[PDB]
């Protein structure tokens, strides 16, 4: 009963107050102090008031709010010693293998279970392949996504929180079947009102996951590349059509591509399907009755490729509005779409970074991509998602020479996931 | 309250 | 050299305008007084000032701007004598034969050439069979539409008209091949800077007007029928997306289905299909190069069915704005789609009009699906559209019993023009 | 100005 928990962000917080409250561990968390200011203020806002808290929104959520205080703060990585029998990764998945390598020996032995709370595909393979040399029968379990939407209101109070939206609906799979472990999370997930989805495999609950699926191709063009990467005349929209933002038939059909070449992969490993249409209309995002046909939406999957691309269109043009806001006395709806692109820009420090979007989804992709060459599966549509990326990336450094830059830009990152990725597949 |  | 120009609108005093300066003609207009308080006050007007004028807003229309008198402009149609050589039908098309069949034998004996300028398809037969009882050898010519946009700036001064736009291409047909008046409307066209393409028959050119293929699955749907007849809790929009106008891929179908079946009609008369894509992106109203494919605009009418909606839809999704416009400086372009729907609504004496949409429909599209049956071409769309504009002309009547409606409330309405499409074709 |  001692839980270590990577990150001190948002998440990282709203799931310690989630231990503290329901669970005997006692807790500990860590940052990266050595590696970044953000981490720095919230170590420094948690020294001083000794307290963590957590907000809500809607009221709909009360049990999940509160002030807390952990039994230790780490700050740095590096710095933790001891045994603990649960490690929760609230960290992005990209960097999984990068903290785990950090731990001491002695840690890494008294593992008993991995909790990834937002792994991309491909990330209890890495997780449990590299844990493998420690324990003999380590649990790893993967969530689909995180539960909700929870921010800093203040960047200067960064220790204190606000969960703005809760799922409708989440994955989850373990390593060990109906273990004790998985039994109770389900037992937790209905404390805290939310749906959970148990599945036969980590990877299975990794699929479940809308943004794998979508975030490439919308991100991942020459139309934002340019928007993130080198800036436009005019603001531009991740969700609106062109010109005012990406989406065209050429996206449309480059999101079924990618689609389909992960269903392929997905069979591979018989893992179901995932109905992409079903999951945006009805666990996502809803739309009007009369937008979409329910027959449609139902067999998306068996539908001809020219149809599955008009209705995934179809889609995004109704959610231009939310057909479900109130309408104004001139009959306009609220500006859904109006999702600004975040730039790359400087930290504190100088140094350039990418942003989340697309720097997440190259990691991701570039997974997809060697699980695929692994599995003798093409991905063509994969493959010029990164190179495009690559290109805007390479078109930076050439353009920006007098600029510092994040190891972001550089390449052949990710060298060890893929070595482990590697290593778990010929062995199965 | 916008698309995430 | 008498012409006689029925209508006294904005149309009727531009192409008035244009005969008066390029022309040999003594032109005669008429209104009608007898049962219509604009053609009242526009006889009033013109009574007053005894002159007409066209001015523009584009300087590159020059050649259409002028001040003019008439030799004569009569009150109502019954008053009309003597002998014209030509007679232009400025008026809408439902009204070409009840206004022809008010002039004299005399005057009907006399005529050479009857040019219709916003004919419908099936126009032009009406017409040639009508005039056929006084003539041996009536020349009948269709435009596929005006040439342009004019209108009234103002209501107290409809004598004095304003052209704001003219068309890039137009069509025109006469039942007598390369006539001498044919080549002199080639000829006129050339000195005001019109491209016109002379076509084979009046009837290939009544369908090169996209409004026939396109304004009746836009106004006679449920949710159009609605916003016209009882009206909306928000203002809503022509073109613009579920749930803040009627598109959606339902409406984009039954336009789908009601071009095919027009299509069928069309293969009978031998004329050529309609492009109905190209027509609307290369003649109507342009969209980026990245929005539509080249090849898919070219090949539309071979491509699949699924295909040929996708691309409809696309299309009005990308001239939801005018995307040549300048966006401001928030990225948002001209709200090009924001057209209201115009309702039902009372003359100054009371009666209650439907307004020109979907009026004008009704009459297109009932002549339309009889020319079918009397080919026996089925038209399972088509009597939809018009079943649906029935039922709510009867709902509004049923519901608004303390109201004094038109005659456009009553069925069955056109049974002249119904007889005189069925005798043509007995006859060919 | 509008779609006519
Ligand atoms: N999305
Ligand atoms: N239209």
């Amino acid at each position: 009963s001692k839980l270590l928990m990577i990150g001190t962000g948002p998440v990282a917080i709203q799931l310690a107050n989630i231990c503290y409250l329901k669970s005997d561990y006692e807790i500990d968390m860590v940052g990266r102090a050595s590696t970044s200011e953000k981490s720095k203020r919230l170590y420094q806002a948690y020294k001083k008031e000794k307290q963590f808290e957590v907000k809500i929104q809607n009221e709909a959520h009360q049990h999940l709010e509160g002030k807390f205080e952990i039994n230790r703060l780490y700050k740095d990585v590096k710095n933790v010693k001891g045994e603990y029998e649960t490690v929760v990764m609230a960290c992005t998945a990209d960097a999984y293998y990068d903290t785990l390598q950090q731990l001491s020996l002695e840690t890494l032995q008294s593992v008993k279970h991995v909790i990834l709370i937002s792994p991309t595909f491909g990330s209890q393979m890495i997780v449990e392949q590299f844990m493998s040399k420690f324990s003999q029968d380590i649990e790893v379990i993967s969530f689909s996504t995180y539960l909700g939407d929870t921010r800093i209101v203040d960047k200067e109070a960064p220790n204190h929180v606000l969960t703005t939206g809760v799922k409708k609906k989440l994955y989850m799979g373990s390593t060990h079947s109906n273990s004790t472990m998985c039994q109770r999370i389900s037992a937790l997930a209905e404390q805290l009102k939310i749906q959970l989805e148990v599945v036969e495999s980590p990877l299975h609950a990794e699929t479940r996951n809308s943004s794998l699926y979508v975030h490439p191709p919308l991100f991942m063009n020459d139309f934002s590349l340019k928007a993130i990467f080198e800036g436009t005349d005019v603001p531009v929209y991740v969700y609106k059509l062109f010109p005012e933002g990406p989406i065209t038939m050429t996206l449309i059909r480059e999101m079924r591509l990618m689609w389909k070449e992960m269903m392929a992969i997905l069979q591979a490993f018989r893992v179901p399907s995932v109905n992409l249409l079903q999951f945006m209309v009805k666990e996502n995002y809803p739309v009007r009755p009369e937008t979409l046909d329910e027959g449609d939406i139902e067999h998306f999957e068996i539908l001809p490729d020219i149809l599955q691309e008009y209705l995934l269109y179809v889609r995004y043009t109704a959610i231009l509005i939310d057909p479900f806001s109130q309408p104004d006395e001139n009959g306009h709806y609220f500006d859904f779409s109006a999702v600004p692109f975040k730039q790359v820009y400087k930290n504190e420090q100088d140094v350039v970074q990418i942003p989340r979007m697309p720097s997440e989804d190259y990691y991701r992709t570039a997974m997809i991509q060697h699980i695929g060459k692994m599995l003798g599966i093409k991905t063509p549509m994969i493959d010029q998602f990164l190179t495009r990326y690559e290109a805007s990336c390479q078109a930076y450094k050439d353009m920006h020479q007098d600029q510092q830059l994040s190891s972001q830009f550089n390449t052949n990152l990710f060298e060890g996931d893929k070595a482990l990725v590697t290593k778990f597949l010929e062995i199965n | 309250a916008h698309h995430a």
